[PDB]
């Protein structure tokens, strides 16, 4: 997940090194030669601005354009489940071909401006 | 301030990255630093 | 004296909550668990 | 989980969006048609005011009923080993059937007064 | 002194303590409860981190 | 995980009850009579004081002794991956013969001083 009202999607700052990060994430390990992997977070962001972020988290066996649009469409349906009217929804993905063994991470950091 | 005052996180930020590992947590300790997000603690949420 | 920076310190109340959904994925399934319990709108930081 | 000492066990206050819970929870989910699910939460509070109380969840595939049961006295034989009188238990569970895909969910919430 | 490390945010831990323990239990949670105990640090909330 | 700059190694203190304790660990069950399991937790302590640590744990179905040794593996390559000069690792161990249910734990609790 949840976004605070009013709270700002900006890029990483810069983190004391530590510091306990409340975070969503998703993330995938697989250890089969050649298998794609991937990992995507979303933002649903309302258009009343006294309601909070929708953050959703999403890892599979599937290509980055894949885990993009199906995070994308689970914030949606977060939204249709409130009521509530959506503004827009921001997205990171991240897809990673498995050498030996390989990790995909999509996270949402929250943070203190 | 020199009064320290309560308040909810007011930033959100997307990172996302992979790596190669020679054992799953090491995997995963490359693909948070490939994300930028390696040398600090998460506390997930959920 | 009232108590300042009291959220800083420790919880002093705990509240016991439960609730059920279904689902289109299993993810918006337990976030609708979470809506029907009363605490779908705040960030979970499960305690072990 | 646990419940600090002098805490009292509360109606769920009105919680600013976002924000950061300590929560300790149990949940299940199911795709299996008309499979019923449950999950309970327990919290023993001790005679003792100058101890802390203790949470216990539990999830499984069976009644509100038995996972009621369940989680009262995992809380019982928790204060067993720690060899402290009991007060009471105080406890909640939910039950789901399973139409294509749910969840049941349990939980006790930390917060301020 | 009390402190929610997830509210004082810029007050960082500086201080690190290896436990360990085992044990036997009634059910899944009950076992890993009296770990815990055995490690001394049964009657905290432990925030995991990752 | 990490364990903050300057942070120093020392043996648990005594903990308010209920406390909310940023802890890493790992941990395992099994209910497999006569099974031997095991938990293990290492701290990569680097020269340069003003970087951080880094916290690996473990767990399987094996000795104690092999617990530690690949968990402080993990934490020697977490350094080679970061290209940072280690000093040492501080790391514990402990294993577990099942009899019906049991549970071996390992974790490293960061707290105040
Ligand atoms: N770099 C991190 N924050 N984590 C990676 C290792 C995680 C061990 N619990
Ligand atoms: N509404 C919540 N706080 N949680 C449910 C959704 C969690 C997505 N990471
Ligand atoms: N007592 C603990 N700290 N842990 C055992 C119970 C964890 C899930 N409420």
């Amino acid at each position: 997940x949840i976004m605070p009202p009013e709270a700002e999607i900006v890029p990483l700052p810069k983190l004391p090194m530590g510091a306990l990060v409340p975070t969503a994430y998703g993330y995938i390990i697989s250890d089969v030669p050649g298998e794609t992997i991937s990992a995507a977070i979303s933002v649903a962001i309302p258009k009343d601005k006294s309601l909070c972020g929708l953050i959703m988290e999403y890892e599979g066996k599937c290509s980055k354009k894949e885990a993009e649009k199906t995070v994308r469409e689970m914030a949606k349906i977060g939204f249709e489940m409130r009521g509530w009217e959506l503004d827009r929804i921001e997205s990171i993905a991240v897809e990673h071909t498995v050498e030996k063994l390989g990790c995909a991470f999509a996270a949402a950091a929250l943070w203190y401006k | 301030p020199l009064h320290a005052y309560f308040k909810l996180p007011n930033t959100v930020s997307l990172v996302a990255g992979s790596s190669e590992g020679e054992t799953p947590l090491n995997a995963f300790d490359g693909a948070l630093l490939n994300a930028g997000i390696g040398n600090v603690n998460l506390i997930r949420i959920s």
